[PDB]
């Protein structure tokens, strides 16, 4: 989708606010740390998203307003949201309704309950991953220094082709083997994996710019072709 | 609101506080989660895993030709092989900064960063300046960093549009002759890891 | 500027909000009505902006989240502010300080002047209006059903070329004739008028979609070569 | 505000509001606008122009085959004939929906609409919904006006990227016969001028 998310090439968005790195606060506050385990523990047990595909899809669907907004657990917040109310884990009318409750009386207690074998399971998903790789019978179509054709395609849905890099010529730096393959998986499709590739392009051919800048980019391999 | 217009009006931080107990308070009550799974997942985030983790990978291929030779050469087998690795952090890749090419790592398109190896990223890094326009300028975005660049020095930024992750093996400079492995480890920066900060002589 | 003003293939923003005509109140306070007498008022003396390139070039510049939702005429307020800044017909100080007394006094009193000869001035300006049609030595580079390559360049100042127009093939349908150039106009660099074609794109060409879709956009010179 | 993410927060419509009048006061103390100057713009925007003005000209074409000829073939000299003509409206082009051709305006990068032909644009016309899509799925867009149209029929948008502006001729509906030309612009909607719907028979 070619949404607010996809900002690569874009001017306007100032300058970088540089901070220190000891003075580079993780969290400020607690709903923060509340998203982060929410995330982590909904898809330790694939409630709402298995991979992160899915979970990039409902960030990227958020209104350009919020998204802008939100701040960045903001998007989280709103990404298990969307999920766990398009799988039907949770009902968007209780959701709204619980939300209301604790916007009126934001001090309301919430539920305490220990579950080790829960933290047992969560923890294994910390430290295991998610490995993305698969193994496919066909062969690449593209081979390392190859000039590709990035095409200009416009998926609505999920893609990781970033506008900037697309009808554009590049050259294959690495084959790093068939991926789960995210304009499919996002959407709940099926992994149906692709070959992935590393893929160089030059800044004048991103930018017609001038200066020793190029651009690395991991492209699945229906995004290209050959020249 | 004037039902034309309810796309300049943003959420509140209040809504997504409010928005996030709700989850919280409904995914407990259904038996989805509990207190102690969500508190496991702040405290590895928060506090067990850092940049110190990458610092460590540096100064050990500093002090160790044969480490870093092999690191380059077979870079995730190699970070398995010392732990560092789990969600976000199952692919790793590393590049070196050389006198002629410097490498600036980004995503574009969200905030993808190797959580396993460096912990999570700076609050800038997620940000639309930067993922803007490393790709584009990144000479300018450098010189906002301090690093200020010769013509001659060629930049390649990688774009982590999958689930591929780079870290970045900053040079030693000057002045450490001598120095230990572990006092080199505390010179490695969170920023030389990134990309956008070379490392002072100390 | 690649700006968050340049929407032309953006998906998420979702669906338009239809009103019947008869319901389409033009203003819903006053400062809007004060913002139009402010723009087509400073245009008419050639204060902050001669023509609408310096005006839209000062809307592109808006923060992105400020953009999205000051709403219209909010654009017009932000615009003026800067040109007339820019220009130095304003001190940013002062501005600040007086905006800052008519946000903690709100009902401030407002200066009375009556100025009929700035009345019949302005008058004119609405009906003459400000053709930008210029003539030049040169003769057009491109012809009537030409199939011209719309250049991928990417201009950090002002530009018209919708980037998702860029890097196209296109056909020339009509060449208008010679208009002031907004890419150096908006920066006060000159009129260097130049030829200004319109030109049609095909919906494969620009998405790769399959429907009956096509669209006519006006390009100058500079944006296109041959083939 | 945390210093680190100062992008999160708009200005409120307050702000914008302040500024507005900021600017009116400084601009009129300094002798650079006056009240009536304001008021003079007020007036001729909110009440002088409309949507009849182009309705009248759509009437005529239906009316006069001759001035629809000329209309189409030299709409600039026609309009400005007429006195259709001012800022914004210098130079306006007349495109005509017929039976396989559906033709519908935009300005995608703002707003750009024929002041002086059509009046103020409307409210969803300026803003990024419209803008974005109907450039990329124009049938989509026109379904949500009511406009569903037959695959069969060419969609051509006019994306109004420089100063000349279009104005849409939609085609008379059946059901007018015997109407007179005043009876007829009665029923020309300004949506029909912007190509977002077909006009219905009376
Ligand atoms: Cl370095
Ligand atoms: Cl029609
Ligand atoms: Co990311
Ligand atoms: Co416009």
């Amino acid at each position: 989708m070619n949404g607010i998310h996809d900002v690569g090439g874009m001017d306007g968005f100032g300058k970088v606010m540089y901070v220190k790195e000891e003075e580079d606060i993780y969290f400020t506050h607690d709903w923060e740390r509340l998203a982060f385990g929410l995330v982590a523990g909904c898809k330790a047990q694939g409630l709402g998203m298995k991979a992160f595909d899915e979970f990039r899809i409902g960030i990227e669907l958020m209104r350009p307003v919020d998204y802008l907004t939100s701040s960045y657990y903001g998007h989280w917040i709103a990404t298990v949201a969307y999920n766990l109310v398009d799988t039907g884990v949770l009902d968007e009318k209780e959701l709204d309704e619980r939300t209301e409750v604790f916007l009126k009386k934001p001090d309301t207690k919430i539920p305490r309950r220990e579950d080790p074998a829960l933290v047992k399971l969560v923890e294994k998903a910390l430290y295991d991953g998610l490995s993305p790789l698969r193994e496919i019978s066909a062969s690449p179509r593209f081979k390392v220094g190859e000039r590709i054709k990035a095409k200009n395609i416009h998926p609505t849905g999920h893609t990781r082709f970033p506008r900037y890099a697309r009808d554009k010529y590049g050259v294959i730096d690495e084959v790093y083997g068939a991926h789960v393959f995210p304009d499919d998986a996002a959407h709940r499709k099926g992994e149906n994996p692709q070959y992935l590739y590393r893929v160089r392009f030059e800044a004048e051919e991103l930018w017609g710019y001038k200066q020793k800048d190029s651009v690395y980019i991991d492209l699945w391999e229906s995004y290209m072709e050959p020249v | 609101i004037d039902p034309r217009f309810p796309h300049h009006h943003p959420r509140p931080q209040s809504f997504w506080e409010a928005r996030a107990k709700a989850l919280e308070s409904l995914l407990i009550e259904k038996g989805h989660l509990s207190s102690d799974a969500i508190e496991r997942v702040i405290k590895h985030y928060e506090h067990e895993l850092g940049p110190m983790n990458g610092a460590k990978v540096v100064a050990k291929a500093w002090t160790d030709p044969a480490f870093k030779q092999r690191l380059l050469e077979d870079s995730e087998t190699v970070l398995r092989e010392l732990g560092y690795y789990g969600l976000q952090g199952e692919h790793i890749r590393v590049v070196e900064n050389t006198d002629t090419v410097h490498n600036v790592v980004v995503c574009t398109l969200c905030s993808c960063y190797p959580w396993p190896l460096l912990g999570l990223p700076p609050s800038w890094y997620k940000e639309p300046a930067y993922r803007a326009r490393v790709v584009k300028e990144p000479r300018q975005v450098l010189k906002e960093f301090g690093l200020d660049l010769p013509d001659s020095v060629e930049i390649r930024v990688w774009d982590r549009s999958s689930e591929i992750r780079f870290m970045v093996l900053p040079q030693r400079p000057e002045g450490t002759e001598g120095m230990t492995e572990e006092e080199l480890a505390k010179l490695v920066t969170r920023d030389s890891m990134i990309g956008v900060a070379k490392i002072e002589p100390p």
